[PDB]
């Protein structure tokens, strides 16, 4: 599981809780539970205003006319979920959020991109949707009657790519998919194409280089090919990711986010140096072996 | 032991320039430009330029510059294993005694002029006690180097003209050629001619 | 002085080559300017008394409080309206020195560089050179390729005062 | 740096005074001499690598000291640094010859280069014979009547036979 | 999430050790401030929508640039997210006063907020005010001596105001 | 961490509603419980070294074959017996905490979840640890609330390992 | 960094072909509009720090939040930062019309801009609105009919416009 | 990759200065040359199969062990005579792109960088190509600024190969 760092991942409050089952013959309250659980897991912690409120699907899943996984379906293809999620982005974003929302799980791989992108070319959007729906997946984890939930713990069938994809889609709990840094854009396009995984920076308020994201182009390699040839004597290398770097000023300073490969010998210095130019430590990664 | 304490002295360096960018003002060589391949080509040449002046295809370092090329090193890390490199180390350091050595880095690294013969002294020490890594990595961790070079540019000689005048203060590699006449004698020159 | 024949010199000489088509096209580029500049010149040169004159009273008209309140930084003495007629003169003279030379070179070195520690030092407004240069615009009567240039020079400086 | 133009500018700020009538129309016949200064920059160019390994062959004939076991123009480093600077100060002439002005060539070349070559050992005076036979085929090079537009290209040769002799004067 | 308690417990276990005797004792006296604290949630929540609503109307009299056309705080539905805002941090700090702890704060409130309002252009800057403004009322109504048994509260009251200070810390 | 507090909390977090008084209840029922919670931990603390020792014999004595049998598993070794004893004061102290917290969520976190794994990886008996966890019950020495608090953490560990 | 010729010469030689008639006559038609293209990076220049000042002016009518105290563009060296910004970009976008490529400007320019912003804290949406004015502002100055002989400049303005709209996707 | 454009705006960047009117010169020296660049791409495009073949020949007349001798690196085979004809085709081709960029980039970032690494790997000699690369001189037809412009980039190659 997740323990010692739950907290600063923002994993925590998603530990103490337990998923959302809706039982046969439920109360009001049971209902209540549900309809709640579902808007802030479906629709990425959004606020949703009483006017966008799925009133009548909210009756139906009251009512017992439709379970858990069709009224999760139903706001999965409302004008409302479309509108937040499938309207203003890229194709592959839609496909990042909606493993997030149904799934509760980032994309493994690159296949699953091209699955879904030619599915809703083929046959729209709610064909999509009913995809993740209806997969094993979803049968297996939350079956009929479960509130879909963030799955950061391993399970069987998982791969390690998806721990750290979360952490590309989930930024910490007192936020929404639609309040990121990273805005519209596609977290994962550039990961899933090359199959590479990028270090974990958790949440703000507990990490204070959560703001480092890499740049288009000019980016430091994760791993140091060469070994520690170029820096003379040195032990052991490491990637050090740097963010909100400002007090050299332009143009002495060009991007604010900067990742160094550093040997051991000189993490001293690189720190000393780091803290004089404003910037918050990111993440430090070994770099060679 | 700390290092020997020197005053330094007035030099351009030292004072605001007012410096508006004309042909004497140094070439900028980034990588924080995203530079193209013969872009790149131009940056190492004038690193290789800066430090050793020229290189021969002998001298090059072909590793090096694909790991700049990469991004696995920065232009400071770059400059370092020019520094580093047996092409620097037979050339300024072999050839010449601790005190021009200390010189020719402060020039070639720093891009000013030493202060005095007890900068050149006090410095002239540290390969010996702190090893020819430590030289190199004190000049380069340097407040003076990190402020006007940073990790991502290539350092040049600074100051050099002034607005106006025809001439500027002598090209370090004409200033400061790789020996001088300690090691000249050496070789048994100069040859009689004619 | 920066020109486009220093610069290409300049180019060329940062990456340790010989000058190439590149370089010979930007001196061909400077000779189809040339001629065109060294008329300019002559023009203002020619008109320089009427356009400093000229400049100077766009100037006190303009902020009237210049010729009219004492201190050393004003013209309400026939001391401050010869400084000041001075200053008008060194940059048209300087202007021509650009239209000569090809580039914001003469401006760099003669001028600009280091103009607003003066301006603060000695409480000088740059508003009222910003004035004075757009007279000069106004009124240099230039055409053309000389008139582009010449204009390029001027608001070069109005930009650098601004 | 200067340039031919800028050079006149120079002097004229020093006095602070407008450039004359006659300053203004010299420059104006610079500029219609540009065409040739353009053709002289690049015959010399193209032809760089021959005239500085032919100039290099006959000063290694005329001085064969330079080139047997000892000499300073002996192993193969320092034979690459002789054939390299005689490019370089080739390069550098070039340069004063594409702006009209020998600043550049003294500031960023011959001044202080006596120097160099007496704290190297390095025969000044041979650099400089070096120098006289690469300005020789230069000039010839430049004068070739064949597959250019005919004209008068004496002032400009001159021009440059003079700053090779700068280069040849600075470097002994 | 810990409360007062189970913070001292994970900080033993982390080490391995049994909790000392002042531990102990330590907690055995916020045990006997137990009464002053769930009164002092009590009060905090019994007035919660005043706290809120006043705080907001402060706030935009303050800062009218929030609500004006363009502003953060200007349409309905980002007034209507703003006073959500200030009542969650409310909620979240009334979770910390009755568990004893700035865990819940810390770990749900604050967890991605900045990022959050960087995201969105809220300017964080006028959250810390309205955060303020929530904190000062609140301390009047907790330290209120009116209708309820009279004794010292200011050891509870320092430690609401420690809560209302994290959370406007963390978006400013 | 299951404490009326944290789950008070988490509770009516999930229902976004401020803290009521049925939360204020279980704030009182914390309150009424928590004397006789830290007073139970202080005895078991000051008493652990002898319940320790005491809960290794009393198993040592039902199970002889553990301190007899070669194996890692085993206690015929000092290695064995000293994993033992700490694995004994590992409950007892959790069990501490637990009545410090007010609930099991201690036992749960660090003890509780996951040890089945573990006694079947490296093949240890959980009826070991209920023989230990018994002889902490007989043995305490509690009363009142005490006691009962006490002894519902040691049986709610007895009953996870059976 | 490419050139409007440079990157269709890229393209052409990764394919290992000679240009095509009709690639040779396309150029042949961008050089016809080199005139214009130059006046409107000399126009553009020429106006650079009314372009900016004027766009900054009403960006912080519109906005006040940022120059409020609190606000990003609040105390000197912000309202500095915030001012050199508008003109970095502006320049690059001059650099990219007088290249004819987005190249510069992408590479140069807008890489990494955006993290640069988050992880200052800086109102990208506001930036963004700024380039905007700077747009509006530029393509009038350089679409002025007065003092320049007459033509058809829409195309070099549909490519400016496009260049400023990159800057202004980019800042957010 | 070296033009007038890129060259000019380089410069202005490192000066973080907006273009001047000596980059605007640049720019006009470009356009003065870039219709006779163009033409001359075309017709050596035009021409290219005629120019590759002669290139090829001469170089093989000059040095004819290259077609009687065995060896990876000779032309003695069809093979060697295709990779011949494909070089030579090369520095043609990349040639033309110069006269279309307006300046060596296209030699410097295709060829040029990297070429002494290759003719000494596979030994092969830089005097092949040079003499290819005069027929080519000898023979394009080309007059005034085309032929000009494209003989330096011809002499520009043969000098990097010397
Ligand atoms: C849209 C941009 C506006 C426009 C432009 C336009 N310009 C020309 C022609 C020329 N412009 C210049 C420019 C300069 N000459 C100089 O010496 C300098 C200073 C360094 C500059 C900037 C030149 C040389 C020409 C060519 C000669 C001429 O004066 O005409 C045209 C005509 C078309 C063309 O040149 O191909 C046009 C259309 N015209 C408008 O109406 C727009 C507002
Ligand atoms: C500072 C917070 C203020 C303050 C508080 C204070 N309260 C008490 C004592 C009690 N308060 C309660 C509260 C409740 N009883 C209920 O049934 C409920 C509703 C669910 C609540 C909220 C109780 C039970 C007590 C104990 C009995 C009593 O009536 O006193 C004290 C006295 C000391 C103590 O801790 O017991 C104090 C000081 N008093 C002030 O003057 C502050 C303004
Ligand atoms: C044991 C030798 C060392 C050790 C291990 C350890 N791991 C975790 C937690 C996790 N381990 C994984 C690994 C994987 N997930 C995958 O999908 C795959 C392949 C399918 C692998 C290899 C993950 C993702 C986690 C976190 C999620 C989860 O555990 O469910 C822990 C616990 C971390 C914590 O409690 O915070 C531990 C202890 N630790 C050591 O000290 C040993 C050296
Ligand atoms: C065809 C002219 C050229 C070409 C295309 C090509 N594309 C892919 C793969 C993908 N294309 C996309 C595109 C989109 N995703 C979206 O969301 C949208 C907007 C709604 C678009 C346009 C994506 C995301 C992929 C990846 C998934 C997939 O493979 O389908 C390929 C396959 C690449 C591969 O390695 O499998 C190809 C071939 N390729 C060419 O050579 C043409 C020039
Ligand atoms: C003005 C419209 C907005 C604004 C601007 C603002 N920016 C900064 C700080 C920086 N801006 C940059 C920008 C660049 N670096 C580059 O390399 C380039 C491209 C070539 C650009 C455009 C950088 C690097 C910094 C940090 C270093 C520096 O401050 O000089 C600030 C100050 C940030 C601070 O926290 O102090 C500001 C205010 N702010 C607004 O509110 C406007 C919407
Ligand atoms: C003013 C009363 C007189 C005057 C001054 C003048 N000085 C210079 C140039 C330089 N002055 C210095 C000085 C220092 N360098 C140091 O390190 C220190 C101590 C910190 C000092 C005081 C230097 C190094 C220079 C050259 C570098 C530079 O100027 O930036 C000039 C300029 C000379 C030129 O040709 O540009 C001038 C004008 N001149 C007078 O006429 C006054 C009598
Ligand atoms: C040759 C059999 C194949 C081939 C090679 C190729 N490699 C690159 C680029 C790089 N190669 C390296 C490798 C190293 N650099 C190091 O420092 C070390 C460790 C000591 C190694 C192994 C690197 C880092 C690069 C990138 C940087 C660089 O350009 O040097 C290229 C160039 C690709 C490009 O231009 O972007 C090529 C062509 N290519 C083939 O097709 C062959 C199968
Ligand atoms: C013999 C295998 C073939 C051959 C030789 C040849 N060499 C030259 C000229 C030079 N040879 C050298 C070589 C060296 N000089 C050194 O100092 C050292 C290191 C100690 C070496 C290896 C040099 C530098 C030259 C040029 C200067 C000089 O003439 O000494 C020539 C004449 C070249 C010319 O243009 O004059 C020749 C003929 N030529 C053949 O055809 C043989 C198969
Ligand atoms: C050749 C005709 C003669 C000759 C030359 C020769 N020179 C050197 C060494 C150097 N030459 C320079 C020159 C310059 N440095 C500059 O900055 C400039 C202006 C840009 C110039 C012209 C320098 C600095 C050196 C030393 C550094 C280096 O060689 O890289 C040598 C070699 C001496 C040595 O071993 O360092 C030689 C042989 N020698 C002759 O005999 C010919 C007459
Ligand atoms: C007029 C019919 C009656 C009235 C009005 C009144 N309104 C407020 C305060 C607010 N009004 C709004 C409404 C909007 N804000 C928006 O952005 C939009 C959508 C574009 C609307 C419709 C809001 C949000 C407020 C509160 C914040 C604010 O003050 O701006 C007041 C003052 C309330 C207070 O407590 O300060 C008043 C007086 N009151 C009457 O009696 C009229 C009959
Ligand atoms: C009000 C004082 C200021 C203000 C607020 C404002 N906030 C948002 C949007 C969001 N606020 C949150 C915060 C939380 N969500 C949670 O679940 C938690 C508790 C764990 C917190 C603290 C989130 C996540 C959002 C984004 C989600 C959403 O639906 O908006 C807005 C809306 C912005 C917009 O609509 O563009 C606003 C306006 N704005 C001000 O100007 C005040 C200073
Ligand atoms: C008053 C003495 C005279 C005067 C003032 C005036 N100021 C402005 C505009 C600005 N003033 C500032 C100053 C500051 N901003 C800061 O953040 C701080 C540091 C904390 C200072 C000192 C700034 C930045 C501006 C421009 C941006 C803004 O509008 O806030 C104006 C308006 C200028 C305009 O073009 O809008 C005026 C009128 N003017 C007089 O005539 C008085 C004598
Ligand atoms: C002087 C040593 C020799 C000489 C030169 C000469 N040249 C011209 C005229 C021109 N030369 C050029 C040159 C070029 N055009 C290009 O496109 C390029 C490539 C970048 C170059 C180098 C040009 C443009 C001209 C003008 C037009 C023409 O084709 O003539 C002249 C004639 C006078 C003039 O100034 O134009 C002369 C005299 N002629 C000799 O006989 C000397 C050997």
């Amino acid at each position: 599981a997740i323990t010692t760092a739950a907290s600063r991942l923002g994993v925590a409050p998603y530990n103490e809780s337990r998923p959302v089952e809706l039982r046969p013959d439920f109360s009001l309250d049971d209902a209540k539970m549900v309809i709640r659980a579902v808007y802030r897991q479906v629709l990425g912690n959004d606020y949703i205003m009483d006017s966008e409120r799925l009133k009548g699907a909210e009756s139906l899943l009251t009512n017992g006319s439709i379970s858990v996984r069709e009224f999760v379906r139903t706001v999965a293809k409302s004008e409302l979920y479309k509108k937040k999620f499938l309207y203003n982005n890229f194709q592959t974003r839609v496909i990042e959020l909606n493993y997030k929302h149904l799934l509760g799980r980032a994309p493994f791989s690159e296949d699953e991109v091209i699955f879904h992108l030619d599915l809703y070319e083929n046959q729209g959007f709610d064909a999509d949707i009913d995809s993740y729906i209806d997969s094993v997946e979803y049968q297996e984890n939350f079956g009929e009657n479960i509130v879909p939930y963030y799955r950061f713990n391993n399970q069987v069938g998982d791969r390690t790519v998806g721990f750290t994809r979360m952490f590309r889609l989930y930024r910490g709990y007192a936020n929404s998919d639609r309040s990121q840094l990273e805005r519209s854009s596609s977290r994962l396009a550039t990961e899933l194409g090359q199959n590479t995984v990028s270090a974990i920076v958790g949440p703000s308020g507990s990490n204070a280089g959560w703001a480092y994201r890499p740049s288009r182009a000019g980016n430091t390699p994760a791993k140091a090919l060469g070994g520690t040839v170029p820096f003379g004597q040195a032990s052991k290398l490491f990637r050090v990711e740097i963010t909100a770097i400002s007090a050299p000023g332009y143009p002495k300073v060009r991007r604010s986010n900067k990742a160094v490969i550093v040997p051991f010998e000189q993490l001293n210095q690189t720190l000393q140096q780091i803290n004089r130019l404003g910037g918050k430590v990111a993440s430090i990664t070994p770099a060679s072996l | 032991l700390p290092l020997l304490n020197y005053a330094p002295k007035s030099q351009n360096v030292r004072v605001e320039g007012y410096e508006i960018g004309s042909e004497e003002k140094p070439v900028v060589f980034t990588t924080e430009n995203i530079l193209s391949s013969s872009d790149m080509d131009n940056l190492i040449e004038a690193a290789y330029r800066q430090i050793f002046f020229h290189a021969f295809k002998w001298d090059r370092e072909k590793v090096l510059e694909s790991q700049l090329r990469n991004g696995q090193i920065t232009v400071r890390d770059f400059v370092r294993g020019l520094l580093l490199s047996n092409t620097f180390r037979n050339s300024f350091y072999e050839k010449n005694s601790n005190y021009r050595f200390v010189e020719h880095c402060v020039q070639k690294i720093l891009g000013r002029d030493v202060y005095s013969e007890r900068e050149k002294i006090a410095w002239s020490i540290v390969v010996a006690t702190k090893g020819y890594q430590g030289l190199i990595d004190d000049l380069l961790n340097s407040d003076e180097y990190l402020n006007n070079f940073g990790y991502d540019t290539v350092p040049y000689q600074r100051r050099r003209n002034l607005p106006g005048r025809e001439a500027g203060e002598l090209p370090f590699n004409i200033k400061s050629p790789r020996y001088d006449a300690y090691h000249r004698r050496q070789l048994g020159f100069p040859q009689i001619v004619w | 002085m920066k020109t486009p024949l220093t610069e290409a010199v300049s180019t060329a000489d940062s990456q340790g080559r010989f000058l190439s088509s590149t370089e010979l096209q930007i001196a061909f580029g400077r000779l189809r300017q040339a001629n065109a500049g060294l008329q300019a010149a002559k023009a203002l040169t020619d008109n320089a008394q009427s356009l400093v004159n000229g400049a100077a009273q766009a100037v006190y008209n303009k902020f009237p409080y210049t010729t009219q309140t004492q201190g050393n930084n004003f013209a309400a003495d026939q001391r401050g309206k010869d400084k000041c007629a001075r200053d008008i003169g060194y940059y048209l003279r300087i202007v021509t020195y650009c239209l000569v030379a090809g580039g914001t070179g003469p401006l760099d070195e003669y001028l600009i560089a280091g103009i607003d520690e003066i301006n603060r030092t000695f409480d000088l407004s740059p508003s009222w050179y910003v004035e004075a240069l757009k007279y000069i615009k106004a009124n240099h009567g230039l055409s053309g390729d000389a008139r582009d240039e010449a204009n390029s020079y001027l608001d070069y400086a109005i930009n650098a005062l601004s | 740096m200067f340039d031919v133009f800028t050079r006149v500018v120079s002097q004229a700020d020093a006095r602070g005074e407008y450039l004359s009538g006659s300053q203004l129309d010299a420059l104006s016949a610079t500029v219609a001499e540009g065409n040739k200064r353009i053709d002289s920059v690049n015959r010399i160019t193209g032809n760089a690598s021959a005239i500085v390994s032919n100039a290099a062959r006959a000063l290694f004939a005329e001085q064969p000291q330079l080139i047997q076991p000892g000499g300073n123009a002996y192993t193969s480093r320092r034979m690459a640094a002789c054939l390299r600077d005689m490019e370089i100060i080739l390069r550098y002439v070039t340069y004063a010859t594409f702006t009209g002005d020998a600043s550049v060539l003294e500031d960023r070349c011959l001044n202080g280069l006596r120097e160099t070559y007496v704290a190297l050992g390095v025969p000044g005076a041979s650099v400089a014979a070096g120098v006289q036979k690469m300005k020789e085929a230069a000039l010839d090079i430049v004068n070739d009547p064949n597959g250019i537009t005919r004209g008068d290209c004496s002032a400009i040769v001159a021009e440059i036979a003079g700053y090779f002799d700068r280069a040849a004067a600075a470097v002994a």
